[PDB]
RNA sequence: ACGCAGUUUUAUCCGGUAAAGCGAAUGAUUAGAGGUCUUGGGGCCGAAACGAUCUCAACCUAUUCUCAAACUUUAAAUGGGUAAGAAGCCCGGCUCGCUGGCGUGGAGCCGGGGUGGAAUGCGAGUGCCUAGUGGGCCACUUUUGGUAAGCAGAACUGGC
RNA sequence: CCGUGGAGCAGAAGGGCAAAAGCUCGCUUGAUCUUGAUUUUCAGUACGAAUACAGACCGUGAAAGCGGGGCCUCACGAUC
RNA sequence: GUCUACGGCCAUACCACCCUGAACGCGCCCGAUCUCGUCUGAUCUCGGAAGCUAAGCAGGGUCGGGCCUGGUUAGUACUUGGAUGGGAGACCGCCUGGGAAUACCGGGUGCUGUAGGCU
């Protein structure tokens, strides 16, 4: 009575996308961040996609083609407790962690492991990747942020730090890492440093077990009830770096099969659809004759 | 007023009434139903229309008077609330005027030779209904008599038919007894619905 | 003194008086308008080519002369 | 018998619209101060009047939004105000409710001679557990259509929380 | 007296036709222009940067040229006096492949496939694509129904 | 056999006119029906009351009448470009100061292998010098202005 | 809460644009210097306008990249 | 038979309503001390893991609205070329070729690449 809301908008619909409607890209970063430049003709443009969802993060390497993506490695975070984090899975080092096993297992599986070291001794420093002469020379990649909003501190410039430590060239600025102040210009690298090994995480449970206990058993359950101790976690991700450094090399599963199959409801024919309405044609046709005389 | 032997069959593009005109007058006629407006389907069974056999103009003075003529004969004819006549054509051409002597040859030549919007006329092809009238079935000779007295008044050559359909609808008048009664077709004022089978099943259990 | 202004009339048989001739043929098609950057290319290589390309060429061809 | 839908106070907004710009308004924020403990934000243009005196971009409303136990002692205090008795037509159609309250001195404010008199716009939205959805910058998907908040909703539980009455006159 | 500006004619042109106003796809980029391509020409709305004349649209073109974010172009345009072959500056949005060129391919690999399998086995295998020929003398059947009697309708009106 | 075509065919793109539509966006425009949200005008129950109700206007819903050179979902016929090979494929190798995980990509250079790759017709390419011309008209078809013209102005083709 | 361009993009219209070319905020003058090529009216002459480049110094951005004026179509000028 | 990250095709894949979801995974969720930005931890960032599939999401359905495809409309409206064809004109008919759209009716409603995990 108020609206002639929708009569020919369904027709005149123009849909967005599928991906954004489905609300996972914006195309407006994407198209100046995939497409290479055509002066190659066939060059593919690596870019390193750092996803962070709830429990997991997901560092990846791709180049694109007409048919779709091609991704040449991928790291995640439910496999660090096979290189020895077990629990803190969606931190700034498990970030960091995840950035230098993708960088690890990319190299490894280019064969470029006795090169290109990158930094070993984790201080925090803007030791940017450089090009040996004589040797195949660095691998050349860019971020992608996707739709998180780049702040000082995000865990995607993290996995940046990681993969840069690994030894992958990429471009970067060193005012986005976090630790750099906001109104004065300079760069604090034993903040940066303190951040990557989660020092600070440590004194807030230093601050929970001073404080209250009731947070400390409230959150953190899964720490206390294998074992998290600061001391053992400062070991534990320098024995974690090492962990990774020493083996990236990706052992799979099996899985093969249990191979059987019902969840989902299948789709029904035509013929079912139209004796559906006819059952239901018959049966309104029932109530007609039954009801108005009842 | 120029005579319609100057305006004519077609030789010029479509000039209707929009942004670009913005000087054309009033057209003669506002009205186009003239007999028991709020009639229903049922009450008037047949009805004759009057085709055009001609690519001509028609114009909005010569449908105001046919229009007239028709009513006239028809409530000397039928009474009032006995027929409903309905003129299919509506004026949307609008013609030009090159006035001059506005007795000298000292005010314009052919200096700028635009005109200004006349009056409203009618592109008409063949085939198209000009006038349809429905009323009852005793009625068949005088719908016939008052399209013949309006035939000597539209211009050009022109014949009658009385339709196979059922009044305005386009459905059969045989069909329309042995099936608005038993599925499809139900009556909304002078005009007919015509409900499908790809429908949602509430307006067929509203119905029956 | 009006006078006829323009027409394009009595214009394409003037036109095919002659035979209307596509340019047809650039054998080596003419080099100017590529890309800077590729020109710095393409010279410094065709003079490098110029410069040493015979002993490795004639060893090749000695092998395939040997080969077949 | 419900898993996890329970409604809950999601915002509380508060209006003071002052037909004026300058030393009213600047102690209308001095209330939602006084209130809220965190300042205001001002209101602009959009539309000129003329019949009463103000302009394009002028400072013409102070607002503030307060969340959680905040917003439930503000909204308990615009209940004792109103002595829990809402009206009918308070609660809007998508399950939101506003009363608004004059004698802003009713709520706990000691007066002060210099500040003056005025009112003060109480608006109340209700909440679920998974209305970020449409909020958050990643996945802005739909609310649903069993989750949505409805008057019949709403009106029931101001009913059966904090004992109110609907008077339907 | 037409005032022969730039796109004085392109109402309808160079527009977006229904259901595809919006960002353009990936896949126009994602191409392989290289030298000697038979490329065609078709405007694009979307991007307002290099889109080459109203003239060259619906074109078709031989590429000379290729850069960082665009292509280059020399198409045989018809004037007054003689077709020319002109060098354009086009960007990649405004151009697709000709898929004439990859037929031709293809038919120039079958060729090359029968003529090898001719000259393996001696088998004369008529590689000339000849036009669609007469018909011959093929042989109908009519059996269990006579043929239908038609006749023209009345006129009905 | 080199090659060419006011031509056709085989593939490949391009358009936005004719048509058609507006129960599809924009602009107009006709009539009836249903519904009750809303204010505006009459009437009844009557101190008055969205306390109840008759009537009317607007709005909405599903229809229906007629169109648009400066409207369009759709979309012709006619028409325009390209390809139908030895200047084309395939293999092997050098150079690059371009590019860069990679002897990666791309261009150039060198050597070798097989020419029977739509129809029809025609022997082709190219250089110099220069006269006259720069007032046109008519005809089928598509059209602009005008009432119309042996009127004025456009498109293709043909003629004077 | 619904809301596909029904608003806005400096002005006359046409095209185009929605995590945008629209609104707001933070820095900055790439509205810089220089040599060629091409398109547009065209005689394939010029002016004006535009496009893809190349070489310096740069601005922004985390980077990709973008920018050598205005989202595009006009807004301007020979000898001496 | 599926999901997640990046996608290609851009509504066969959108919108409204109702059911189903075992194991991973996606999420809602629990709180601001550090990085962070707001009137507001609502949005963005930070360390999780007490519940939940109510919602997002993945499937199914609606004699569903739209979309696409196929008949009818229709060899009809149009149209290349032709005539010493008709008609005062308006137009119409014939030879040769090409040949569209709405109401009406029927059918579908996602296909796939890379990398990874669950029965
Ligand atoms: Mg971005
Ligand atoms: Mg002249
Ligand atoms: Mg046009
Ligand atoms: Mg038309
Ligand atoms: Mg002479
Ligand atoms: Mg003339
Ligand atoms: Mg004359
Ligand atoms: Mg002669
Ligand atoms: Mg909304
Ligand atoms: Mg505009
Ligand atoms: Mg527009
Ligand atoms: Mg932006
Ligand atoms: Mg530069
Ligand atoms: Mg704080
Ligand atoms: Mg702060
Ligand atoms: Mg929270
Ligand atoms: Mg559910
Ligand atoms: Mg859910
Ligand atoms: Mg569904
Ligand atoms: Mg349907
Ligand atoms: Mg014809």
């Amino acid at each position: 009575v108020k609206v002639v809301k929708n009569k020919a908008y369904f027709k005149r619909y123009q849909v967005k996308f599928r991906r954004r409607r489905e609300g996972k890209t914006d195309y407006y970063a994407r198209k100046r961040l995939v497409i290479q430049d055509k002066n190659k003709y066939n060059t593919p443009k690596y870019r390193m996609i750092v996803r962070v969802t709830n429990r997991d993060i997901i560092c990846q390497i791709a180049y694109a083609r007409i048919e779709g993506d091609m991704i040449v490695c991928a790291a995640y975070a439910h496999e660090l407790p096979k290189y020895g984090v077990k629990v803190g899975l969606t931190n700034y080092a498990a970030a960091y962690c995840t950035g230098l096993l993708l960088a690890r297992r990319l190299l490894n599986r280019f064969g470029m492991d006795k090169i290109y070291e990158g930094q070993v001794e984790v201080t925090g420093d803007e030791y940017n990747v450089e090009s040996i002469d004589g040797q195949p020379g660095a691998f050349t990649c860019y971020l992608d942020a996707g739709l998180a909003r780049t702040t000082t501190g995000n865990k995607v410039f993290g996995a940046l730090k990681g993969a840069v430590d690994g030894g992958l060239s990429i471009p970067h600025s060193t005012k986005r890492f976090p630790g750099y102040d906001s109104e004065s210009k300079e760069f604090n690298a034993e903040v940066h440093r303190k951040h990557i090994m989660g020092q600070n995480v440590a004194d807030y449970m230093r601050y929970l077990m001073e404080e209250d206990e009731d947070a400390y058993k409230k959150q953190f359950s899964q720490y206390i009830k294998n074992s998290v101790t600061p001391d053992m976690m400062e070991e534990m991700y320098k024995k974690a770096h090492a962990a990774i450094r020493e083996n990236p090399v990706y052992e799979k599963k099996p899985k093969k099969e249990v191979k059987k199959k019902r969840w989902n409801r299948p789709k029904m024919s035509l013929a079912q659809k139209k004796d559906r309405v006819a059952q239901k044609k018959a049966s309104f046709l029932r109530a007609q004759e039954r009801a108005a005389e009842s | 007023r120029r005579p319609a032997r100057c305006y004519r069959y077609c030789k010029n593009k479509p000039y209707p009434k929009s942004r670009f005109c913005r000087g054309v007058p009033d057209a003669k006629i506002r009205i186009f139903d003239l007999g028991r407006k709020k009639a229903k389907v049922d009450e008037f069974p047949l009805c004759g229309h009057m085709v055009s056999d001609e690519y001509e103009q028609l114009s909005s003075e010569a449908l105001e008077a046919a229009r007239i003529c028709a009513n006239k004969y028809m409530v000397k004819s039928c009474g009032k609330d006995g027929f409903h006549i309905r003129v299919r054509l509506h004026p949307f051409h609008v013609i030009r005027i090159n006035k001059m002597l506005s007795a000298d040859r000292l005010q314009t030549g052919m200096r700028g030779a635009f005109g200004k919007p006349q009056g409203t006329v009618a592109r008409v092809h063949i085939g198209q209904v000009i006038m349809s009238i429905r009323t009852k079935l005793q009625n068949k000779e005088h719908v016939i008599e008052a399209l013949r007295r309006a035939k000597f008044k539209f211009p050009g050559r022109q014949k009658i038919h009385i339709s196979k359909k059922w009044g305005f609808t386009k459905f059969n008048a045989d069909e329309f007894e042995d099936m608005v009664a038993e599925k499809r077709l139900i009556p909304d004022g002078c005009g007919v619905k015509y409900i499908p089978n790809r429908g949602p099943l509430d307006k067929w259990r509203a119905l029956h | 003194a009006k006078s006829k202004n323009h027409t394009t009339h009595n214009q394409s048989r003037k036109w095919h008086r002659n035979g209307i001739k596509k340019p047809r043929s650039q054998r080596y098609e003419s080099l100017k308008g590529v890309d800077p950057k590729f020109l710095r290319n393409m010279r410094f290589a065709k003079k490098h080519n110029k410069k040493g390309l015979k002993k490795m060429q004639a060893n090749n061809a000695k092998a395939m002369s040997a080969r077949a | 018998e419900n898993p996890m839908r329970e409604l809950r106070i999601r915002k509380l907004c508060l209006n003071i619209c002052v037909g004026e710009s300058g030393d009213r308004l600047t102690r209308a924020a001095k209330v939602l101060e006084q209130l809220t403990g965190q300042t205001p934000v001002f209101s602009k243009a959009r539309y000129t009047v003329r019949s009463f005196g103000i302009r394009r971009n002028e400072k013409i409303a102070v607002h503030c939004t307060v969340r959680g136990a905040k917003a439930e002692e503000i909204l308990e205090k615009g209940l004792k105000v109103r002595e829990y008795e809402l009206r009918k037509n308070n609660f809007s159609d998508t399950g939101n409710f506003g009363f608004g309250i004059q004698e802003h001195i009713d709520l706990g404010i000691k007066y002060d001679p210099s500040i003056g008199i005025y009112g003060l716009d109480f608006y109340v939205v209700l909440g679920r557990p998974g209305f970020s959805i449409a909020d958050k910058k990643r996945r802005t998907g739909c609310i649903g259509a069993k989750h949505r908040i409805s008057k019949e909703e709403a009106m029931r539980w101001f009913q059966q929380k904090y004992d109110g009455i609907i008077l339907p006159g | 007296t037409n005032t022969k500006g730039k796109r004085r004619g392109t109402r309808y042109m160079f527009s977006r036709p229904f259901r595809k106003h919006g960002v353009v796809p990936l896949a126009t980029y994602m191409r392989i222009y290289k030298k000697g391509d038979i490329v065609d020409i078709k405007g694009m709305g979307t991007v307002q940067k290099g889109m080459p004349h109203k003239c060259y649209h619906g074109k078709t073109g031989r590429v000379y040229n290729v850069t960082q974010h665009a292509v280059g172009i020399v198409v045989n345009k018809q004037v007054k006096g003689k077709i020319l072959a002109k060098r354009i500056n086009v960007r990649i949005e405004h151009i697709k492949h000709s898929k004439s060129r990859d037929s031709f391919l293809k038919r120039v690999k079958e060729n090359d496939q029968k003529k090898k399998e001719a000259k393996e086995k001696g088998t004369w295998v008529q590689l000339k694509r000849q036009p669609a020929p007469p018909r011959e003398a093929h042989f109908v059947r009519t059996n269990g129904k006579e043929p239908e009697l038609l006749e023209p309708i009345p006129y009905e009106f």
